[PDB]
């Protein structure tokens, strides 16, 4: 669910 | 050899929280302290099921800190509501604008505000508190954030505003539903799911755009 704090690399 | 009955304020028989292999934390009793190799290990008998031998960064006190005792970068366990106890980092301390809550950046990337009675201090955090974050993207982010604090560029967003928000490598059409301090509730329009995202995150197009020009 969470996309975290920064875009996926 | 190496057995101890105390290590400072960590006393055999005390109530404690311990980290399980599921990465959730559970209440128990500190049943032993032992010096093993370079440091101490803490043996915890959980109330519900099981025993674990844990490092000092994988136990937390069974009390809520006086708010004054925590700082940005502090290593904590907090109630993760989506309820479990999960580890994170204090990103913001109580102020009127956040309704006197702590902003928590959890180890998996989740963010939420929690109250003073919803967090527990980790007993023996690492000096650089992010060094025990397993997910390297999360670890790197926290180091950057804590080191830069209090310089926090954020986007001003308004309820009803339309922006692109990143998730899993795609930039999605999205809508700002609500602002709450340093968080914004973003509705992803294709799938209709909400996420609370830090207003300084480059997952929000306006922040991404600014950082990419800047850089």
């Amino acid at each position: 669910s969470t996309g975290g704090k920064a875009p996926r690399k | 050899g190496g057995e101890l009955s105390k290590d400072g304020d960590l006393i055999v028989s005390m109530r404690i929280l311990g980290k399980k292999r599921t990465k959730t934390w559970h209440k128990g009793t500190l049943i032993a302290i032992q010096t093993v190799g370079p440091g101490k290990k803490y043996k915890v008998k959980f109330d519900n099921k099981g025993k674990s031998l844990l490092s000092g960064n994988h136990i937390a006190y069974d009390y809520h800190p006086p708010a004054d005792k925590l700082y940005v970068g502090s290593r904590v366990v907090a109630k993760y509501k989506d309820v479990w106890l999960y580890a994170g980092i204090v990103a913001e301390t109580p102020n009127v604008k956040n309704k006197l809550r702590f902003l928590i950046f959890f180890d998996d990337g989740y963010a939420s505000y929690v109250t003073q009675s919803e967090l527990y201090p980790i007993c023996r955090p690492l000096k650089k508190t992010w060094e025990d974050i397993e997910d390297i993207s999360c670890r790197d982010f926290i180091e950057e954030y804590v080191t830069a604090y209090p310089n926090r560029p954020m986007v001003l967003l308004k309820s009803g505003q339309l922006i692109k928000t990143e998730w899993e490598g795609t930039w999605w059409k999205s809508r700002v539903e609500e602002v709450d301090g340093s968080l914004v509730r973003i509705l992803f329009l294709d799938d209709k799911r909400c996420e609370w995202i830090y207003r300084g995150s480059t997952r929000l197009e306006p922040m991404f755009s600014m950082k990419t020009s800047s850089a």
